[PDB]
């Protein structure tokens, strides 16, 4: 459920671990990228054959 | 009397005993879960 | 294929942001007691004085 | 050193699924072994806490 | 099920946040009466002198 | 290979601020320990 964190040591827990959350699907960007491209490849041969 | 101060070692023990409590209660209001281990609820775990 | 890829990499970063989670909250329940701790000193060896 | 073709290679397909079938399987195995090391790492913090 | 699995689990937040404060402020006056009763028998001794 | 040199190479947070609230615990307590400490032979000589 919902959570508090920092609720004992008055850190800045929490907006660190959002800025975590945020940095580690970096690692999606290039998949997204290939899957874009690939895409834009298929749209194309179908206009190519209309 | 000097040589034991029993006033203070009721209140050490008052304190442990508040402590604890307080340490109960953080963990479950950080981790939004009532079961963090064994000990809190033995059916709750299995079922 | 990079369906499958993507699947995996989610998989992944969830179960690492859990983790860091699991870090965090244990370090939270040890800072209560050290706070008292430090607090109490001080208030002892200030009325020591 | 490899030789050069001499003649068409039979049944190409086969030999072309059986070396995709071989990556598959160690595609696999290289993803399980990395699960297998979360769960590792995750054991060492919790023995770590204790 | 997964509505059942989260009432057997979750715990509630107000309960939590209740307890929390009365056990601050049982920890607070605990360190001060601690250090008082210290100090209390020291005077007490020093003064007989 | 930066994810790599990432992991070989940063810090724990957790585990650092931890270490860090033990020493300022710990450095509490010395300071007012060698105050004391300066304190008694003080008091030996005040009662001679």
């Amino acid at each position: 459920s919902i959570s508090s964190l920092g609720v004992g040591s008055n850190l800045p827990l929490d907006q660190l671990l959002t800025d975590l959350t945020k940095n580690e699907k970096g690692r999606l960007t290039p998949i997204t990228k290939q899957q874009s491209a690939n895409s834009a490849k298929l749209t194309a041969y179908g206009t190519l054959k209309s | 009397v000097i040589n034991t101060n029993s006033l203070s070692l009721l209140t050490q023990n008052n304190l442990n005993k508040s402590q604890s409590a307080l340490g109960t209660a953080i963990e479950r209001l950080s981790s939004g879960l009532r079961i963090n281990s064994a000990k809190d609820d033995a059916a709750g775990q299995a079922i | 294929s990079l369906t499958k890829q993507y699947l995996s990499v989610s998989n992944s970063i969830d179960e690492t942001v859990a983790r860091y989670k699991a870090q965090f909250t244990q370090l939270d329940t040890m800072m209560s007691k050290l706070n008292n701790t430090s607090s109490y000193l001080t208030q002892q060896f200030t009325a020591m004085n | 050193l490899a030789e050069a073709a001499a003649t068409t290679t039979e049944n190409p397909l086969q030999k072309i699924d059986a070396a995709l079938a071989q990556v598959d399987t160690l595609r696999s195995d290289l993803g399980a072994v990395q699960n297998r090391f979360n769960s590792a790492i995750t054991n060492l913090g919790n023995t770590v806490n204790n | 099920l997964t509505s059942a699995r989260s009432r057997i689990e979750d715990s509630d937040y107000a309960t939590e946040v209740s307890n929390m404060s009365r056990a601050q402020i049982l920890q607070q006056a605990g360190t001060s009466v601690l250090a008082q009763a210290n100090q209390v028998p020291q005077n007490v001794l020093s003064l007989l002198r």
